[PDB]
């Protein structure tokens, strides 16, 4: 990219998120986040980092959305709570009208080129939708479908995702669009999504079948304490067998560690996270 | 002449974490009333019920992806107490290295990536424009450029801090490496070299760029030390245990209010809900008996943040609170720049005086000084850690138990309380940092700390009311933590 290059507009809306999906993106090594923001995308609305505020920030997004109707990328971080007429997540106020996350997705969702559901909350419901919750936390694709909104959705899950999965999916899409135009490009992206809407370059391989401790698993040599790094982590709760992600190879935070080396995999990219991956510390 | 009232609503407040609306009443050029609303709820305290208690130290981190190590720490301390787990000495130190690295990340993120645009004009492209036409950006071309250059460099430095967290924490956000019983990975000689090499780069940035720029920018905004006092009342619950007794910590506990130091007794914490969207019958509970029953339609309420009070007092938390309560020596460069740029002679933090410390800019100064202070703590832990020595015990889950973990998240005091029955979570209650800062009125109508700190903030241009959110940002809010 260049400072003077083509950079498509992106709005980043936070529903029931923890901001971890923004923080993980800030950890991108290559391209760095500075290069992403200044050379790859035009991040026009993002409440954690943008200069302006309040109704002025909302109106800025609305002006850009009108100029780029059908052409902006909408990133959703967090689930969308439908109970209590949307009151469990208000994202802004303009013209003396509160804007719930429900309202915002009904407003911007239909006019996006594509919706990138970043993180397991947005993709699948995640912790806010887990047992004991009461807000009607809903995944992006289900919310849009329930409301007749046909805009393409790409899921980039994880709790949080690796920065490379987020940036890499953007790059995948921008490449396909450069080659084929917007509609043809998004069709090429959809062709490389698995049945859970995840891009197969990042989510097409199973952790366990590629794990360096697989020999120990097959031998039945299981660590009985977390700090035993020789044995397999299965008895300590590792969910690698049921998890589709490339963490075994790219690892985390500049390659310095990953969950299975350090402790256990908790299956954070999977549609049933957390309840179907719990208890975390037994098989 | 003079001006009457204007009421200004800001939703979303940006360059904070999470979902906040602020509404202020301005009369005659100053804020005379304020209401803060946490506008998003998830309900971790009910989601946690019925689970294996060990799951909590993963689930709770998802309260907040900026400060997950704080929740990890409070949770594993609570579980340690409930389980009777005796963390090995080397595991205590490893935990301190994991968590301390995120203090560095968080304060650097806060000053540069959240706060600095309050004082610095960024590049002429999104997300740095558009902004208020009269943003009150006072820095010279050269100093503004230093701010931008340091913002950009700080993106790399904060990333390196997360590498430090992940070396023994597994990944970040959301560490895998803290569990009941200690830390899951023994530090090796080789990985301690890698932690130290990264730490040196962070140290150099903190000493040479960050601490100096805060005082230097502050010296162009001296008016910002004269506002934002609020109650001038602070809380610290202790953090970073320095031995295995549970009685000695890097930050020692204490309360400060009405000009007086007092001990911290956690039984004096009560959470009120009159102005919060929770069932009225749950008001006034200490956390050991806490209840979380949402009531989003309750008349008169305006926030999903409960209203914690300490013996009836509305208190603030965070770097200012800790540095005021503990009164450490100031950094060498802070002492020098206070003299050179402000004419202030100071040796210890309280030598700033109550008024200047408890101010909009004082809270940024406190956070920079605390970052410098943490360098020395981390250096000490790097000398104290023993490569290869075990860091965890493996305790059985109890059928019936309770425990409380107390720590200081980067934004202020944090506690988690767990009660276990039938080997599952029966209750889990969280009283977090931005809860203490960004809460609404209590049942008596007494404002929360930030609400009160907004009183007197100048708004000489209602069309560019920049100081309202500048004050809020000085407290480094994260509303995910506040509401959970
Ligand atoms: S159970 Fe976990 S540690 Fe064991 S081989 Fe599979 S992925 Fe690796
Ligand atoms: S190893 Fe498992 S828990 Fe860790 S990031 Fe990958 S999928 Fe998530
Ligand atoms: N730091 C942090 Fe998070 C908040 N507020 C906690 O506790
Ligand atoms: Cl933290
Ligand atoms: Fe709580
Ligand atoms: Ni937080
Ligand atoms: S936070």
């Amino acid at each position: 990219g260049t400072l003077t290059g083509e950079r498509p507009p992106v709005f980043w809306l936070q529903g029931q998120g923890c901001t971890g999906c923004s923080v993980t993106l800030l950890n991108s090594v290559h391209p760095s986040i500075a290069d992403v923001l200044l050379k790859v995308i035009s991040l026009e609305f993002h409440p954690t980092v943008m200069a302006w505020e309040g109704e002025h920030a909302i109106e800025h997004m609305r002006k850009v959305a009108e100029k780029f109707k059908g052409k902006f990328f909408l990133v959703i971080e967090g689930s969308v709570p439908v109970e209590a007429d949307g009151k469990y997540c208000i994202i802004g106020e303009a013209n003396h009208h509160e804007i719930s996350m429900v309202d915002a997705l009904k407003e911007f969702g239909p006019n996006a080129a594509a919706v990138l559901a970043v993180g397991t909350c947005a993709a699948y419901g995640g912790i806010p939708a887990a047992e004991g919750s009461e807000t009607g936390a809903t995944a992006v694709s289900k919310f849009l479908g329930d409301n007749g909104i046909k805009t393409p959705v790409v899921n980039i899950p994880g709790c949080p995702p690796h920065p490379d999965w987020i940036v890499g999916t953007v790059v995948l899409a921008l490449d396909a669009i450069k080659k084929n135009g917007l509609e043809g490009g998004l069709a090429e992206v959809v062709k490389v999504l698995d049945s859970d809407g995840r891009p197969t370059p990042f989510f097409g391989r199973n952790i366990h079948e590629n794990c360096p401790y697989l020999d120990k698993y097959d031998e039945g040599v299981m660590s009985a304490t977390f700090t035993d790094k020789v044995g397999c982590r299965y008895d300590l709760g590792c969910k690698g067998p049921m998890t589709m992600a490339d963490c075994f190879e790219r690892k985390w935070n500049g390659g310095v560690n990953w969950c299975v080396q350090n402790a256990v995999c908790i299956g954070c990219v999977e549609p049933d996270f957390p309840d179907g991956k719990s208890p975390f510390y037994q098989a | 002449g003079a001006t009457g009232r204007t009421t200004i609503a800001i939703d979303p407040v940006t360059r904070i974490e999470g979902h906040l609306k602020a509404e202020v009443v301005v009369e005659n050029g100053k804020v005379v009333d304020a209401r803060l609303s946490g506008t998003m709820y998830r309900g971790f305290e009910t989601i946690l019920r019925g689970r294996d208690p060990r799951d909590a130290s993963q689930i709770v981190q998802r309260i907040c992806g900026v400060c997950p190590t704080a929740h990890s720490t409070a949770s594993v301390l609570a579980l340690d107490e409930a389980f009777g787990a005796k963390v090995p000495n080397n595991g205590r130190i490893t935990r301190n290295l994991i968590f301390g690295a995120n203090y560095l990340q968080s304060h650097i993120l806060h000053f540069y990536h959240l706060s600095a645009q309050d004082f610095v004009q960024g590049p002429d492209t999104a997300p740095f424009v558009p902004r208020f036409p009269k943003s009150d950006l006072r820095l010279s071309k050269e100093l503004n450029k230093a701010g931008v250059d340091q913002y950009i460099e700080a993106l790399e430095v904060r990333r390196i801090c997360h590498e430090m967290v992940a070396l023994f924490g597994g990944r970040m956000p959301h560490v895998q490496g803290q569990v009941v019983g200690g830390a899951t990975e023994i530090p090796t000689k080789e990985k301690l070299v890698e932690y130290a090499a990264r730490f040196k780069k962070v140290r150099d940035f903190v000493e040479q760029k960050y601490v100096p720029v805060v005082y230097t920018i502050g010296s162009k905004y001296k008016d910002m030390f004269k506002v934002g006092q609020g109650f001038k009342a602070a809380l610290c619950v202790g953090a970073f245990p320095l031995d295995n007794s549970g009685k000695k910590h890097l930050f020692m506990p204490g309360v400060y209010a009405k000009g007086k130091d007092m001990p911290f007794d956690p039984s004096k914490i009560k959470e009120y809900v009159k102005y919060s969207w929770f069932a009225e019958e749950t008001t006034g509970l200490n956390y050991k008996e806490g209840k979380t029953i949402p009531a989003p339609d309750k008349a008169g309420a305006y926030s999903f943040v409960k209203a914690p009070r300490y013996d009836g007092l509305s208190l603030e938390v965070g770097p200012l609170a800790r540095m005021w309560v503990n009164n450490p020596e100031l950094s060498p460069v802070g002492k020098k720049l206070l003299k050179d740029l402000f004419g202030i002679s100071a040796k210890k933090f309280r030598d700033l005086g109550e008024e200047a410390a408890f101010s909009l800019m004082g809270r940024h100064v406190a956070r920079a000084e605390e970052t410098y202070y943490m360098l020395g703590a981390i250096e000490g832990w790097l000398k104290e850690i023993k490569a290869g020595e075990d860091t965890v015990v493996m305790p059985a889950v109890p059928a019936s138990a309770e425990g409380t973990g107390f720590t200081e998240a980067p934004r202020g005091s944090l506690l988690h309380y767990v009660k276990v029955k039938d080997s599952k979570i029966d209750n889990y209650q969280i009283v977090s940092a931005s809860l203490w800062n960004c809460n609404p009125r209590d049942d008596m109508g007494q404002r929360g700390a930030v609400e009160e700190a907004l009183i007197g903030i100048p708004v000489d241009d209602i069309q560019n009311p920049v100081n309202v959110a500048r004050l809020i940002r000085a407290f480094d809010p994260x509303l995910g933590c506040a509401v959970h």
